[PDB]
């Protein structure tokens, strides 16, 4: 096992030790999800409303 | 989602809704008069879910009073905590219902429902954030039943995107013989299984038999069931108006509890079963809080839950107690019991500890399951409605308001689908 | 210096934050008034502290921080808290109605009406950031806020800030101490979305938490405070190198370069130990050996399963307390002959160490005992995906029924999301077993 | 009361051990998809281990050990000697094997031509009923197209009357704590043939497996019932034809093969310290040259038992695996001690 790459300060140390080698969306994309939900809650709402005014 | 408003309907929504507002106001410390003298804060830190605060520090519940005939409101106003309600929210007709839904939906309630709603509208618009509407009402007569499924219509209208929550209570021919009342619950069904959200099912059949079998009681009063009503309406809304983690508002109880839109109606339970006025001097263990809860004699629906699977399933414990006992006897009926679980949902029991127990009390538990076998409660009213139906029965007095036969039929046709779709969902 | 910006989403996100914060200042010297005593730089500087802390003229050190939740119960006890001055309430955002713990309502119906404004309160810190270098994102998995406004922020995150990374301390749901059933679909809902747009996210399961407490402990029921006051001696150790000297993971970037070989395979294990209650009488220090061996006991892992039954891609050790190299490169001789420790082919076996001197803080009045040393393992094994079987399983059985799915659907979502969803977490589970078996 | 769940039902075993726990009247079966068990009978293939131990309340026993695999597929055995010092290639009870895919290959082509190269036999089998023994090494890799080439036994014992083949069969139970338990009763699966050193092809008397004898083989149930000879008749005929007993001739060489197997592993598959634990019944295959040396075949890992001991066997493992965890209201294994 070879230690490498070892650093020091005086609030700690660090190495590393090697046993063996190797062997988006837009923002339109978004606002346009965000307000085909909208809709479709609204159609909703919309249908419970004619149904609750029949 | 902070806000709750009260509404109560009818004799049966008045007598049960007035010992709730005594019950609750006792356990947060405020008096007929309106004032706070408790010493807990635990009382006063959710207290405006049901209170509106006035300027004198005094709390008014909002609570909306409705009858078409005054003599019980007259009542509610003379008895303890009638001086608390404020006097503008009682609204009522002098007709009556004469134990008939459709005046009470149609007619006779037509007349006098806008002039509720405005009084609703009133509390609604002064809430923060309301978070819905809790109601109180018999099934079996004409004003709660009636007037108040149609009253439930109008504000879903008005408040399309608000949780509507009712305590119904189920006629039973042991206490009632009234022989139209299966006609007027099967219609009220008809309109909660499409506009609540959440629905208690008190069951006047069970409340007369722990009356007569547990508590001894061989003529059971009014008094005798509404002590049984109080207590649990007092412990299904303890997650609302104390401080917790589970249950906490009405929305997120519903979407805890039901899993399909028309399922839900809840059977409630509780435990230790008290008589008024009792002794009960030797306090529950957590042991005994948790058999006695799940047991079938402290169901408040005449329902045999062994004949069907619960699907969710909430458990409140009230009272100074081991959290890790509780939890322990929780796990111990699901392991023990687990066949009666639905295995397609995952972890379907919810628990909630409060400290403060209800007066009386040091140790109480309070159930609240959705249970394919509510089934059994439908099916019971069914057939008193289609033995009367098939000869047409009693139907003049429903028709000389106007209504036509295929309301029913399709009242009777939707409360059956109801039944089956609850025994679909207990075949895994 | 550069800075990075601590996002904490929904109640869990939300107290988690708040005890990680105390503990930060405990372990900087910083009072709750916000005033560094030892901060000889008056009125700023760029020390690697300044990377969680930003300064006033007056001297306040003020937390690089955001808190959002869609209702204010939680976020208002911060505002009235121990740390109430710490905060600016511009920093402090809540809503008015929660999203009841429904994915959709989080993501879809609270979520568009909120985004805006939070991501305009994040662009106040960024403007302040000489060098932005990314966040930090404080989230449950089960509630409807933590899951679904969560993944609607970091969407837009990787819209306004396309270059800056992104790491993610994930509350994985437990039956234990959840309130809700529908934890399972949020998980997967947003463990979906978020997907493509986190560089590393540190999964914390209750389940174990909460035993770690019970056993370790000696706490018969644990409580959140409990919990949070472990996770956040957790997140302490694995953000300590981004605020003290030191030159292991010295910027975000390097935790992905060290723990993250594949994008999608993003969630390394943490091992912590030891865990010692504050009232226990007679306590025998425990050695660099000993305290290493346990990195490889899942007892106590953040995430119980068995590293065994998989295959190893990447692996820090992180010491706080009284260890120097040689010590350390022992221990690993020895635990390396005992156990079974297999990496991927195309990876070197190894481990990559650092040692900060300072032992860990305890918060006064709490469960844990300050002891001499302690360390952190992240392990980048295949076999933390037990747990997205785990969740998936739960998620199957659910789904097949259709239960409560109107509740999600009623909120604009379309059914689809669902199986997208569902077929994505597939995926993840084949490419672990790839990598693994 | 207990509740299990059975998820294999095609093991003879555990079908047993099912009935007997139902009879015990504190054992409660519940449905095959039910988390809310104490104890998993588990699937031979893709078993949920991920799954165990994550429900609060129920200490959670399976009888599988993740990981045992390795000890039980014919190519992963190989590996495992091959690979681990504890058992070394240096390893005088395992016969030369190979693992050949359609790698070892050239490695396997030195050892071959040493032994031709050195006047020695060359008979070699090769193994996953797709079974076949050869002197060609050109045969068997015409054959091959993964595999394993393992030394043929050329010299085995034989019994007499008859000269025939056989192999010994032995049930090993290791528990939770990692106790290794040998069933006192074996079982010898003897060929029905006489055996030959020139029909190579003709498998009849080569092979004894249980299956070939039944009725592929002329001769079966001859010299004993179901071509199954128990540990009283055979150690008999060791006192009585070799003047040696069964315990001193072979059975301590299994026991040192089984707990050399099971002890190399172990860091492996320990539940020890894990939050679900496993047992398992495993069925170790030797076979016995003529100079009484003990060489290790293979190891099962869902093994049946034989007719006559199943009830015996199966309620040793309750005894022993399920009630070793799950109490209720002169032992018939012997314990390998490490
Ligand atoms: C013979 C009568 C009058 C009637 N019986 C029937 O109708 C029977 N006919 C088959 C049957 O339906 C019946 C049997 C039995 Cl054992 C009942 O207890 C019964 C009905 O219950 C009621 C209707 C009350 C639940 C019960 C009833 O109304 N009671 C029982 C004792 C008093 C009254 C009563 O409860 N009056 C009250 C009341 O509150 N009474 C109280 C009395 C008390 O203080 O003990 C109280 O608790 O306040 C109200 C109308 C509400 C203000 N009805 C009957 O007993
Ligand atoms: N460790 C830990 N887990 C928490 C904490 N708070 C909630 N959780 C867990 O996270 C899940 C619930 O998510 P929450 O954060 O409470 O939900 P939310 O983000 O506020 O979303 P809504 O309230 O539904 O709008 C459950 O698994 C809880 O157990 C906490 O403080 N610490
Ligand atoms: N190296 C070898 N030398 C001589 N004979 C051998 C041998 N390997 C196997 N045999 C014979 O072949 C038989 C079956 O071979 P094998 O080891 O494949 O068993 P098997 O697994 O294929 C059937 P099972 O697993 O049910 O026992 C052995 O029981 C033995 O009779
Ligand atoms: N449990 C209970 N049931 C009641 C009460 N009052 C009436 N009922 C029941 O309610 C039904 C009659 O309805 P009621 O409320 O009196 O008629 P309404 O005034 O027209 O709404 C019958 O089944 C009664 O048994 C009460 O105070 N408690
Ligand atoms: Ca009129
Ligand atoms: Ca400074
Ligand atoms: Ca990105
Ligand atoms: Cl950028
Ligand atoms: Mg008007
Ligand atoms: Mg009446
Ligand atoms: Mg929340």
């Amino acid at each position: 096992m070879e230690v490498i790459e070892l650093n020091k300060c005086t609030s700690g140390q660090s190495f590393e030790v090697i046993l063996k080698p190797p062997s988006d969306p837009s923002l339109e994309e978004i606002q346009k999800k965000l307000e085909a939900a909208e809709e479709r809650r609204k159609y909703q709402e919309a249908e419970l409303l004619k149904h609750l005014a029949e | 989602m902070r806000e709750i408003v009260h509404i109560q309907a009818g004799q049966c929504g008045n007598q049960i809704g007035a010992k709730f507002w005594e019950v609750i106001s006792d356990e947060h410390g405020i008096d007929p008069t309106g004032s706070y003298h408790g010493d807990s804060d635990l009382q006063l830190e959710r207290i405006n879910v049901y209170y509106n605060e006035a300027t004198g520090n005094k709390y008014v519940p909002r609570a909306i009073l409705v009858d078409l005939e005054p003599g019980t409101m007259d009542s509610v106003r003379s008895g303890p905590f009638g001086q608390i309600f404020r006097p503008d929210n009682f609204v009522f007709g002098q007709s009556g219902a004469g134990n008939n839904w459709a005046k009470g939906h149609y007619t006779e309630g037509a007349e006098l429902v806008d002039s509720v709603l405005d009084v609703v509208r009133k509390e609604s618009e002064s809430c923060d954030c309301l978070q819905g509407f809790q109601l109180t009402h018999s099934l079996g007569g004409g004003t709660g039943s009636g007037m108040g499924t149609l009253l439930i219509s109008k504000i879903r209208e008005e408040y399309p995107d608000r949780i509507m929550n009712t305590f119904s209570v189920m006629p039973s021919p042991k206490v009632s013989d009234t022989v139209v009342e299966p006609y007027n619950a099967t219609l009220s069904v008809h309109q909660l299984v499409e506009n609540t959200d959440e629905t208690y099912c008190i069951d006047n059949e069970a409340l007369y038999d722990i009356c007569f079998r547990t508590l001894k009681l061989t003529t059971p009063t009014y008094g005798d069931l509404n002590h049984l009503v109080s207590a649990t309406m007092s412990g299904v809304t303890t997650c609302l108006r104390f401080p917790g983690q589970l249950n906490a508002d009405l929305r997120k109880l519903a979407v805890n509890m039901v899993p399909f839109p028309r399922l839900h109606f809840f059977m409630p339970g509780f435990a230790p079963l008290t008589s008024r006025g009792s002794q009960q001097y030797r306090a529950l263990t957590v042991p005994e809080l948790t058999q006695q809860m799940f047991d079938s004699k402290n169901m408040m629906a005449a329902c045999d839950p062994r004949h069907g699977r619960y699907l969710t399933v909430a458990a409140i414990f009230r009272g100074r107690m081991s959290m890790k006992e509780v939890d322990e006897q929780m796990l111990n009926v699901q392991n023990k019991n687990s066949s009666y679980f639905v295995e397609w949902i995952p972890n379907n029991v919810k628990t909630a500890v409060c400290d403060i127990p209800p007066r009386g009390l040091k140790m109480s538990a309070t159930f609240i399951g959705n249970s394919t076998a509510i089934q059994e409660l439908f099916k019971r009213i069914s057939e008193q409605f289609t033995a009367m139906f098939r000869r047409k029965a009693f139907l003049h007095w429903y028709t000389g308001e106007g209504m036509d036969e295929m309301e029913f039929t399709e009242a009777e046709s939707n409360m059956n689908d109801l039944v089956s779709e609850y025994q679909q969902y207990q075949d895994a | 210096m550069r800075e990075c910006i601590s996002i904490h989403v929904g109640q869990a996100g939300v107290q988690i934050g708040n005890a990680c914060w105390e503990l930060y200042c405990l372990e900087h010297g910083i009072q709750p008034d916000g005033q560094m005593p030892s901060d000889k730089t008056i009125g700023g500087g760029d020390d690697s502290f300044n990377t969680f802390f930003s300064e006033t003229g007056a001297g306040k050190h003020v937390p690089r921080a955001v808190f959002v939740d869609l209702e204010p119960t939680v976020i208002d006890e911060v505002r009235t808290g121990t740390y109430r001055q710490l905060f600016h309430p511009e920093q402090l955002i809540t809503g008015k109605e929660d999203a009841a713990n429904n994915y959709a309502r989080g993501h879809y119906t609270i979520g568009k009406e909120i985004i805006d404004l939070v991501l305009d309160r994040i662009r106040k810190l960024a403007d302040q950031c000489t060098g932005l270098q990314g966040f930090l994102v404080f989230h449950s998995f089960g509630g409807g806020t933590g899951s679904g406004f969560t993944s609607l922020l970091m969407e837009r995150l990787s819209v306004d800030y396309g270059k800056k990374s992104k790491l993610e301390f994930s509350i994985y749901p437990a039956p234990q101490v959840s309130t809700a059933v529908v934890e399972p679909y949020n998980s997967i809902l947003t463990t979906h979305t978020t997907l493509e747009h986190s560089d590393c996210a540190f999964m914390v399961d209750n389940e174990a938490i909460y035993d770690i407490c019970r056993r370790n402990l000696d706490i018969e029921r644990p409580t959140y405070t409990n919990l949070n006051r472990l996770i956040s001696q957790i997140v302490s150790s694995i953000t300590a190198s981004l605020r003290f000297d030191g030159a292991l993971n010295v910027d975000l970037t390097e935790f992905q370069t060290n723990l993250v070989p594949y994008p999608r395979i993003h969630f390394p294990l943490a091992t912590y130990a030891p865990v010692i209650s504050a009232e226990k009488a007679y306590h025998e220090q425990l050695s660099v050996a000993e305290i290493t061996n346990a990195c490889f006991e899942p007892a106590n892992q953040m995430v119980k399963c068995d590293p065994r039954h998989g295959k190893y891609m990447a692996c820090c050790l992180l010491y706080r307390g009284d260890v120097v190299p040689k010590d350390v490169n022992a221990a690993i001789a020895t635990i390396k002959t005992k156990r079974s420790i297999q990496f991927v082919d195309w990876c070197p076996t190894g481990f990559k160490v650092g040692i900060n001197y300072q032992p860990p803080t305890v918060v006064p009045g709490g469960d844990l005992a300050k002891v001499q040393r302690a360390v952190c393992m992240l392990s980048n094994t295949t076999a933390i995906a037990e747990a997205w079987a785990r969740l998936d399983h739960k998620f199957d059985l659910m789904y097949a029924k259709r239960a409560f799915v109107h509740w999600y659907v009623g909120e604009g979502m379309e059914e689809g999301e669902f199986s997208e969803a569902r077929e994505d977490m597939a995926a993840l589970e084949k490419d672990y077993e790839e990598v693994g078996v | 009361m207990y509740t299990f769940v059975v998820r294999d039902e095609n093991s003879s075993v555990y079908a047993e051990v099912s009935r007997l726990l139902l009879a015990t009247g504190q054992w409660k079966r519940l449905r095959k998809d039910n988390p809310r068990f104490n104890l998993m009978l588990g699937e031979r293939n893709r078993l949920p281990f991920g799954r165990l131990g994550h429900e609060p309340g129920l200490v959670q026993l399976v009888n599988y050990y993740r990981g045992a695999d390795k000890l039980c597929r014919k190519a992963s055995l190989v590996k495992l000697i091959k690979t681990s010092p504890e058992l070394s290639e240096s390893c005088t009870w395992f016969p030369e094997s190979y693992v050949i895919y359609p790698d070892e290959r050239e490695v396997f082509l030195a050892a071959y031509n040493r032994r031709r190269e050195g006047r020695e036999g060359n008979v070699w089998i090769a193994k996953s009923e797709g079974i076949l023994i050869s002197s060609e090494a050109s045969e068997l890799l015409d054959f091959i197209d993964v595999h394993v080439i393992q030394k043929y036994l050329e010299k085995p014992l034989l019994l007499e009357p008859g000269h025939r083949k056989f192999d010994i069969r032995s049930w090993v139970l290791v528990d939770h704590l990692y106790n290794i338990y040998l069933y006192r009763e074996g079982v010898l699966r003897t060929s029905s043939e006489p055996y030959n050193s020139a029909n190579f092809q003709d498998k009849t008397c080569h092979l004894t497996n249980h299956c070939i004898q039944k009725e592929y083989s002329k001769n079966y149930g001859r010299y004993e019932e179901g071509n199954e000879m128990f540990f009283e008749e055979f150690n008999q005929y060791l006192m009585d034809a070799l003047n040696t007993t069964l315990e001193n001739s072979i059975l301590l060489q299994i026991k040192h093969i089984i707990r050399s197997c099971l002890m190399c592993i172990e860091p492996a598959i320990s539940t020890k310290h894990l939050h679900y634990q496993s047992f398992q019944l495993f069925g170790f295959d030797f076979m016995v040259d003529e100079e009484l040396k003990v060489w290790l075949i293979e190891v099962n890992g869902a093994p049946a038992c034989a007719q006559k001991l199943y009830a015996e066997l199966c309620q040793g493992i309750v005894d022993v695996a399920i009630s070793s965890v799950f109490p209720l209201a002169t032992s018939i294994f012997i314990k390998l001690h490490h």
